[PDB]
């Protein structure tokens, strides 16, 4: 058989990672290359104590030396030991008798370095380890010191005597007390008494980033970020950095960050749409890495826009100019265009590419807006930019819808006074605030002398002083704008005192039944108006338009009260403009009791009866119309002769009740009367609703 | 371009010349063919007089300026080439203003806390950028500067270290000159203003329900100033504060007992420190600290009343005691019950124990010796004494000079104390009225008062019964009943006039009384007013004491309408009609 | 130079007194440390104590005259900026420690005062490396009793300022 037997050339160690190199080469080889399986025994204190079988297998060349590395749990410096290799092939096509060489000689690895009579070492010194690991830790003191009792912080330890001058000990899944180490001190308790001892460095672990993600902005700059989860840097100089490397596969470019959970990319140009990064944690013990993907379109955040300017091009009309940052054509964005005014929103959707505008239309005048606009992507949508506001106010425009006119002519002084009464104008209605009004008189006997009048607003009256010559007049609103549409109004020859019939009507609460008889066939409509009828006031001219094709409208209005006549006029107005009056009308809106006796006076005075007169009733300042009289005549022997009804009184007395029919007699004579008597009565009239307030009787004495 | 205009950035004092050029070049010299005699410098705009305007050389033109006013001037240099076109070469900005003064005003305070903050005054505004810098150094060693980011504190950064004199001072400095402050050397450790107090607490005494002690702590950096602390204390309705004699808080302390107080008040405090050197600043004041101090002992016992109602032909008496409360004042505390002991001077004592005001007990006909102390958490009161005389004595002392008479909206009652020794006085009264009996309302005043007002809610144009009654060692005095008015008015209706007779020539009048609920004052007179149709306006007078009247000055078959009012002290009220027929 | 340490004496002394009270005080310095090498178990107190850097003892200070004693003083100051200057630089954890910096700013303050005070007396004051770590339990041991021998030399040297205050010739 050859014999394959290893020889050992060199031998290496290595105390801070408790290693031990081992080369060797073989000289019985005689092919150039071939496989071979290298059985490995380690001893320990002696060559007896097998501890450790491995076998190794690579090929092997000519000249080639093969390195093999073992690692000691315990450190070398505490004891020696024994190696010895041996080899064997893998033959399995030619000389199928896999049988072992001689064992090599016994290379003794011996690493202990000193001992002190006197004094005392400990291995290992300041260890890394991670939480929840094991470590075996040794101790060699000299020959002097006897009885070594090692302690935690504050507890006993269990040593184990591997040897007559070492002690080894144990510790089991050590758990993490502080980010400066755990003190492990051990005092001799006989020899030198001093304590000695080393630090041991606990680490927690490294854990992976969480929601890694990334983001652009304006196609330069991606702000990724990620969580770091646990801090695990020490205090001493162990253990100080914690590296984050991002490093992309496309470009491969990759640098340390200065920051923990954040990073500032800067990209190449090229244009170049693909990513794929990989976030690699790395510190003295382990390293953890994740891997990311993504698209730069798919994940764009726009801005807020900019160079936003607005402009006016109408009381109606308005542009809505603005503009982004795109690079790129096929990049378009989505904006939304917001419309806000008082509590009405109005809302769209618009694409530009890299700046476009939106025509409002449709606006309100005298109003404020405010614009808000915001972009994103159109496509793939990632985010919403933010909001930008604008605030504009619209100006005012010239009315557009005519205003109401109505007038009251009388003679006064020979002359026709004419007074022009006009409604005030709504908001929506005016476009503005109303300056002036323009008020232009033209005559029809002389169209080239037309008189101009100025009413400054808030006057709603004004009076004019013309002659019996028709004339014609036209008013209008003035604001700081321009004109309104004018109304065409015109007088005629009649005084307005045309003698029309009188027709009472009966009022609703808070209606009036006004028909009037059409008397002309070719009419545009008619007017109506009405006055308070009351004794210290001047009425307000309320009147209302309406059309040629009604005859019956109820009006409605809050101002009505019970107890004051409204005299109704109906005017027609024919094609020419030109109002004439056709019916009169009067009504109360509620009948109420008469306030106000008539003074009774006797004319004459005879021993059988006495007759009763009082002056003409004002039936125009009434609170309803008077329907007739009740007189209540009192005596104490007298009887109520029909058609007088009878009515007894508890005073012993006798009271008879007469009902006037007809509010025109104001005389009446009663008989059956006695002379050398007393008599007393009173007068009162009465309404649909009652008699008048009950008065005191007047003293007459009858001779 | 042609080239510039030097100085680039000119800088003039307001009152003062300036002088400014405008180099060309040759290359739009030789280009252009305008030489330094077609320039035409504008200001804002404006063409300037050739009067200032001077060539020196070829390339280079001056102009001049005599105490310009105008602030910003833009001052632009411009050549007039062929066909009066102008062309601009070279624009720049001359400002104006004045250098800035010496700052003063220079003081420092140091926050608990915080960093050193030092304050100063610019003076006049110099309408440049002006940065103010401020200094601070040890006697061997120096600090960062303190640039002023905006107006004029700054605040310095590093930590404020105590027992080191430092000097500091500001520098101004402009585009027109730098000056600094004078420099001041303190201690940090004298310019600390510490933080108000917290966890104030009011505590009381069950002993001393006249004390208050107090309990705070203080910061005072950890233990290493001294403070001295200023107290205030007040009540819970009055809005001044009292403070306490500053010489009793100078010591270190953090507890303090404030004596003199008011039993069962509450009160409020506030407290502020400053170091015991009487340098620093004082700190602001703390959060308000409620307490209220404990009970004790009232003072005065409650005023005791005793009413009998006549019952003939018993041996038993029924006899009602009654007896007020005592205001917050006097009671120094909430009143629990009131005991009461009664004894005929030879048997044993009767103790009861009623909660309310008032008791109602049978007693017999001999004299009794009775006793009234109000009783408290604490202790009881003092013990009152009113005995009840026998019902076969009659008084023998009674007040004279009774009078009353409203005063300042007060009904004041006078009287002249009796010639023998009493114990006290009682007042009693009442409304009157026809219609419902009136409610018993009484009130005790001491021996020495004769004269004072009615304690209670009266009310205006009623008739009060006031009596008086002294209370002798032995049993009550005399009793009398007088009546008085707050505010008299007008009667509300005239009183019903009726005819007892008529006569040919001659008729009584009578009428009837006006009711006490009806008179609302005392009266004084009765006018009888009588007029017939066609006759004069006749008024009669005639005093309240006389009900019948006898009119005379009558005429036969006449009818005649009478009217009466009557009238008091604040005006009258007219009566009803009524007409007689005289046969 | 003159623009600072004003010609009063007693307020400087005072001051000088303040200072020294307040720095010679265990939970100053001395105690976070402890606390934060987790040297909390007696048997790491009493090693503590019982390693001891030779600082002056008292009867050498309450022997010398004032201005012996005041340069004496300024060159101790000296050593101890230095040693926590070395330590400061072998820690390497600034924002964990702060009462370093507190102490370093205090020493100064002192250096500050004792010059002035010298200077006020007429006296001319006498004027004048491996960041890594082998072990650590050994640095600490030493770091803690040059620590406990600065606060005892504090100690004494406030003692000796009460001892000038109350004698004042
Ligand atoms: C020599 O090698 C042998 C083989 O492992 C070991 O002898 C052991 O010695 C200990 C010491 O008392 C005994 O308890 C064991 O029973 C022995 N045998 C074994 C298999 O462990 C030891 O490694 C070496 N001898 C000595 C004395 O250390
Ligand atoms: C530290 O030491 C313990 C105890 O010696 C060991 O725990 C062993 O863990 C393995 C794997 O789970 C088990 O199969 C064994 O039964 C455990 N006990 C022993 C005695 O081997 C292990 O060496 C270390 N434990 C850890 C968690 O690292
Ligand atoms: C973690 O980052 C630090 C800081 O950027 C780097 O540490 C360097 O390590 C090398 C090799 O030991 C030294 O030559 C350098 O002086 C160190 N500093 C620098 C700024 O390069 C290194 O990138 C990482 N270090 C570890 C231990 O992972
Ligand atoms: C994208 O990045 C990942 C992670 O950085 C890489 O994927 C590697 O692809 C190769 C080729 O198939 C494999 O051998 C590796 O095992 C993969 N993982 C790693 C961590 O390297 C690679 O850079 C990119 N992958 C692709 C498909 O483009
Ligand atoms: C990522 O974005 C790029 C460009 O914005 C796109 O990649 C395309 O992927 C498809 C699928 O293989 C190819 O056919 C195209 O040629 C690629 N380029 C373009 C411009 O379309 C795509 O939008 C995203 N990639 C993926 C895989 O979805
Ligand atoms: C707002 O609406 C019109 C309609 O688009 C805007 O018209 C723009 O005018 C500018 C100036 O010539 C052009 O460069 C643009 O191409 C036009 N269109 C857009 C969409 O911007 C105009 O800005 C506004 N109207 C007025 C009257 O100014
Ligand atoms: C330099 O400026 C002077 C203006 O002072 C000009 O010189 C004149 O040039 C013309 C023709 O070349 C002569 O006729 C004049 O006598 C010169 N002097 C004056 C005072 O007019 C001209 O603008 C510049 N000089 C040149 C040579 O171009
Ligand atoms: C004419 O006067 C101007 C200024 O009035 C002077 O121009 C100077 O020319 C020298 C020569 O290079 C430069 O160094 C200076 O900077 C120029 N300006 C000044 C203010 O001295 C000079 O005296 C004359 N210029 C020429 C071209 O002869
Ligand atoms: C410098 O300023 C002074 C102002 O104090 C001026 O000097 C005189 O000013 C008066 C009034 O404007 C002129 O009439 C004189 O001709 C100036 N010169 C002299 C010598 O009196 C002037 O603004 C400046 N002085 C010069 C010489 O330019
Ligand atoms: C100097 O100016 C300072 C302004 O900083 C003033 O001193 C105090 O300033 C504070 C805040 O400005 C005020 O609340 C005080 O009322 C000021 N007086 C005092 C006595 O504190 C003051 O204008 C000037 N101080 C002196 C002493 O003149
Ligand atoms: C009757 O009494 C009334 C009021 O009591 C008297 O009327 C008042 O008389 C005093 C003068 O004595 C004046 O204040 C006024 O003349 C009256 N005041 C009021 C408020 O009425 C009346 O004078 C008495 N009649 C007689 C005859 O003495
Ligand atoms: C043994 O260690 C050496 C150097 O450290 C190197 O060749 C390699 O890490 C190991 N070799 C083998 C074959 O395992
Ligand atoms: C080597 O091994 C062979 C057989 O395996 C045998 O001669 C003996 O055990 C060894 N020879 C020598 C010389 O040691
Ligand atoms: C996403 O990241 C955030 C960190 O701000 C956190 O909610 C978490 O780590 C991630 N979400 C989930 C569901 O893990
Ligand atoms: C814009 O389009 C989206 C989706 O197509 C939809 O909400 C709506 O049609 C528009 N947005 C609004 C706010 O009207
Ligand atoms: C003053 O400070 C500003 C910065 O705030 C700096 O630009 C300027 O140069 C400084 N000096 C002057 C004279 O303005
Ligand atoms: C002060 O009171 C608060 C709660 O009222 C509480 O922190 C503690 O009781 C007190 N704090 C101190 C530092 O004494
Ligand atoms: C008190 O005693 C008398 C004895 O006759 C009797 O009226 C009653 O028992 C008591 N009085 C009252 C009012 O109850």
């Amino acid at each position: 058989p050859l014999p394959l037997t290893p020889e050992i050339h060199k031998v290496s160690f290595q105390l801070k990672l408790q290693e031990v190199n081992l080369e060797w080469t073989v000289p019985a080889l005689t092919h150039e290359e071939l496989n071979m399986i290298f059985q490995i025994e380690i001893s320990r204190l002696n060559i007896s104590n097998t501890i450790w079988v491995e076998n190794y297998s690579t090929t092997v060349k000519r000249e080639e030396a093969v390195r093999w590395n073992w690692t000691s749990d315990i450190p070398l410096e505490c004891v020696k030991h024994f190696i010895r290799i041996r080899a064997l092939v893998d033959d399995t096509k030619s000389l199928p008798q896999s049988s072992w060489g001689n064992w090599s000689s016994w290379k003794e690895v011996n690493a202990k370095v000193s001992v002190e009579p006197d004094k005392s070492l400990i291995f290992p010194k300041d260890k890394v380890l991670e939480e929840g690991s094991n470590v075996t830790i040794c101790l060699m003191y000299g020959q002097n010191v006897y009885n070594v009792s090692c302690k935690l912080q504050d507890e006993p330890i269990h040593g184990e005597q591997l040897d007559s001058h070492v002690s080894l000990l144990k510790l089991n899944n050590v758990v993490f007390l502080s980010d400066t180490g755990t003190n492990i001190n051990c005092q001799a308790t006989k020899g030198p008494k001093r304590i000695f001892g080393t630090v041991l460095f606990v680490s927690k672990v490294l854990e992976e980033p969480k929601n890694v993600s990334c983001e652009t902005r304006d196609f330069k700059t991606l702000d990724c970020s990620w969580e770091p989860g646990v801090d695990t840097t020490l205090t001493w100089r162990k253990q100080r950095f914690q590296n984050y490397t991002l490093c992309e596969s496309f470009s491969k470019r990759c640098e340390v960050s200065n920051y923990r959970n954040s990073y500032t990319w800067q990209i190449t140009e090229g244009s170049q749409e693909m990513y794929n990064f990989t976030l690699t944690a790395e510190n003295q013990l382990r390293k953890r890495s994740v891997n990311i993907n993504f698209n730069l379109t798919h994940r764009v955040h726009p801005k807020a826009p900019q160079d936003v300017t607005l402009k006016i091009i109408g009381a109606t009309k308005a542009n809505m100019t603005w503009k982004v940052h795109s690079h790129g054509n096929n990049y378009t964005l989505l904006c939304q265009v917001k419309l806000q005014y008082g509590e009405v929103i109005h809302e769209h959707n618009v694409s530009v590419h890299m700046s476009a505008n939106y025509l409002f239309s449709d606006l309100d005048p005298d109003t404020k807006y405010k614009a808000f606009v915001r972009c994103a992507s159109a496509n793939h949508f990632w985010k919403w930019s933010d909001w930008t506001q604008k605030e504009f106010s619209t100006p005012e425009t010239a009315p557009s819808q005519a205003l109401d006119v109505w007038r009251q002519v009388w003679s006064e002084n020979g002359r026709r006074i004419v007074t022009l009464f006009w409604k005030p104008l709504l908001k929506s209605q005016a476009n503005g605030k109303i300056i002036s009004y323009n008020i232009v008189v033209e005559n029809e006997a002389k169209p080239t002398e037309s008189e101009h009048y100025c009413v400054w607003a808030p006057a709603l009256s004004t009076n004019l002083s013309l002659d019996l010559q028709p004339y014609k007049i036209r008013i209008t609103t003035n604001n700081s704008m321009g004109a309104s549409p004018e109304s065409l109004m015109v007088l005629s020859n009649d005084s307005g005192h045309e003698e029309v019939k009188e027709k009472t009507i009966k009022g609703i609460k808070d209606a009036f039944n006004i028909s009037w008889e059409p008397v002309s066939g070719d009419t545009m409509g008619y007017v109506v108006d009405w006055c308070a009828h009351s004794q210290d006031q001047r009425c307000d001219l309320q009147w209302k338009n309406l059309g040629p094709n009604t005859t019956s409208t109820t009006i409605t209005s809050d101002d009505f009260k019970p107890g004051v006549r409204y005299n109704f006029r109906i005017f027609e107005r024919s094609v020419e403009h030109k109002a004439r009056l056709v019916e009169k009308q009067r009504g109360y809106t509620q009948e109420l009791a008469p306030l106000v006796n008539p003074k009774v006076e006797i004319p004459y005075s005879t021993p059988n009866s006495f007759v009763l007169r009082w002056p003409d009733y004002d039936s125009d300042f009434q609170a309803g119309f008077i329907k007739g009289y009740l007189v209540y005549v009192k005596s104490k022997e007298m009887q109520c002769n029909q058609p007088w009804e009878r009515t007894l009184l508890p005073d012993n007395s006798v009271l008879c009740k007469y009902d006037i029919n007809g509010s025109e007699t104001k005389t009446l004579t009663v008989e059956n009367l006695q002379p050398e008597s007393l008599y007393e009565f009173f007068v009162t009239p009465y309404t649909s609703a009652g008699p008048g307030p009950n008065e005191t009787f007047t003293k007459v004495t009858t001779p | 371009p042609c080239g510039y205009i030097y100085p680039e950035f000119p800088v003039v004092q307001r009152g003062s010349n300036f002088t400014a050029i405008c180099v060309l070049k040759e290359a739009c010299l030789q280009h252009y063919y305008v030489n330094a005699s077609y320039i035409v410098w504008k200001t804002n705009h404006a063409a300037v007089p050739r009067e200032q305007v001077t060539v020196i050389n070829r390339t280079t033109s001056s102009v001049t300026f005599t105490d310009v006013v105008l602030p910003s001037v833009q001052l632009t240099c411009n050549i007039l080439s062929f066909g009066q076109i102008e062309q601009n070469v070279y624009g720049v900005t001359m400002l104006s203003g004045f250098p800035p003064d010496k700052p003063t005003n220079l003081t420092c305070i140091v926050n608990e806390g915080k960093n050193m903050l030092c304050q100063w005054d610019p003076g006049r505004e110099t309408y440049l950028e002006t940065n103010y810098t401020l200094k601070s150094e040890w006697a061997t060693e120096k600090f960062p500067d303190c640039q002023s980011k905006h107006g004029t504190s700054c605040m310095v950064s590093y930590m404020p270290t105590y027992y080191v004199n430092i000097e500091v001072w500001v520098e101004a400095e402009n585009a027109l000159g730098k000056v600094s402050s004078e420099s001041i050397n303190f201690d940090p450790v004298d310019k600390v203003k510490p933080t108000p107090p917290y966890n104030l607490s009011v505590t009381n005494s069950e002993e001393l329900s006249s004390i208050l002690k107090l309990s705070w702590v203080s910061s005072g950096l950890g233990g290493l100033l001294d403070l001295k602390s200023d107290i205030q204390y007040r009540t819970k309705d009055a809005s001044t504060w009292i403070q306490v004699p500053l010489e009793d808080t100078m010591s270190p302390r953090t507890s303090f007992t404030v004596q003199d107080l008011k039993p069962f008040t509450e009160y409020v405090f506030r407290i502020r420190s400053i170091k015991d050197s009487g340098k620093g600043y004082w700190s602001d004041w703390s959060e308000e600290a409620s307490g209220t101090t404990y009970e004790d002992r009232p003072s005065r016992p409650p005023s005791f009343w005793y009413k009998t109602n006549p019952s003939h032909g018993q041996e038993y008496r029924s006899v009602r005691l009654i007896w007020k409360a005592l205001p917050l004042s006097e009671a120094n505390g909430k009143i629990l019950d009131y005991e009461v002991i009664l004894t005929q001077s030879k048997s044993v004592s009767q103790t009861y124990t009623v909660t309310g005001t008032e008791l109602t007990v049978n007693l017999t006909n001999d004299r009794y010796v009775a006793s009234l102390a109000a009783r408290n958490k604490v202790g009881k009161s003092a013990a009152a004494v009113l005995t009840i005389p026998s019902p076969h004595v009659t008084a023998a002392y009674s007040v004279v000079n009774l009078k009353a008479f409203p005063k300042d909206n007060l009904l004041w009652v006078e009287w002249t104390p009796p010639p023998k020794p009493v114990s006290k006085y009682i007042l009693e009264w009442c409304v009157l009225s026809e219609n419902a009996p009136c409610v018993e309302d009484w009130q005790q005043e001491d021996a020495t008062v004769n004269r004072t007002h009615l304690r209670g809610r009266l009310l205006e144009s009623k008739c009060y019964q006031i009596t008086v009654t002294p209370v002798f060692a032995t049993g009550p005095g005399g009793s009398e009943s007088l009546k008085a008015y707050l505010k008299q008015a007008a009667p509300a209706r005239g009183p019903t006039v009726r005819t007892k007779k008529v006569g040919k020539n001659e008729a009584v009048l009578a009428w009837d009384q006006i009711p006490v609920d009806d008179q609302n004052g005392f009266i004084r007179n009765y006018s009888i007013s009588y007029r017939t149709s066609v006759g004069k306006e006749m008024v009669v007078h005639v005093d309240s004491s006389h009900t019948e009247y006898t009119l005379s000055s009558l005429s036969s078959d006449t009818l005649y309408m009478v009217r009466m009012a009557a009238y008091t002290d604040e005006g009258g009220k007219d009566g009803p009609e009524f007409t007689f027929t005289t046969p | 130079a003159n623009r600072g340490c004003s010609n009063s004496s007693s307020q400087l002394l005072s001051q000088l007194q303040n200072q020294a009270n307040l720095t010679g005080n265990t939970e100053s310095l001395l105690e976070p440390y402890i606390r934060l090498q987790n040297l909390n178990t007696p048997d790491l107190r009493a090693a503590c104590t019982q390693h001891s850097v030779a600082f002056p003892s008292e009867d050498t200070l309450r022997q010398l005259s004032k201005p012996h004693f005041l340069s004496t003083v300024y060159t101790t100051l000296d050593r101890v900026l230095y040693q926590l200057d070395a330590l400061r630089q072998k820690f390497l954890k600034t924002p964990a420690f702060p009462k370093l910096d507190s102490a370093r700013h205090n020493i100064l303050g002192i250096r500050n005062n004792v010059f002035c005070m010298a200077r006020l007396l007429n006296h001319s004051l006498e004027i004048p490396r491996s960041t890594t770590t082998p072990d650590v339990f050994n640095t600490k041991i030493g770091s803690c009793g040059f620590l406990w021998g600065y606060h005892r030399f504090m100690g004494s040297v406030g003692r000796v300022f009460r001892e000038w205050d109350d004698g004042s010739t």
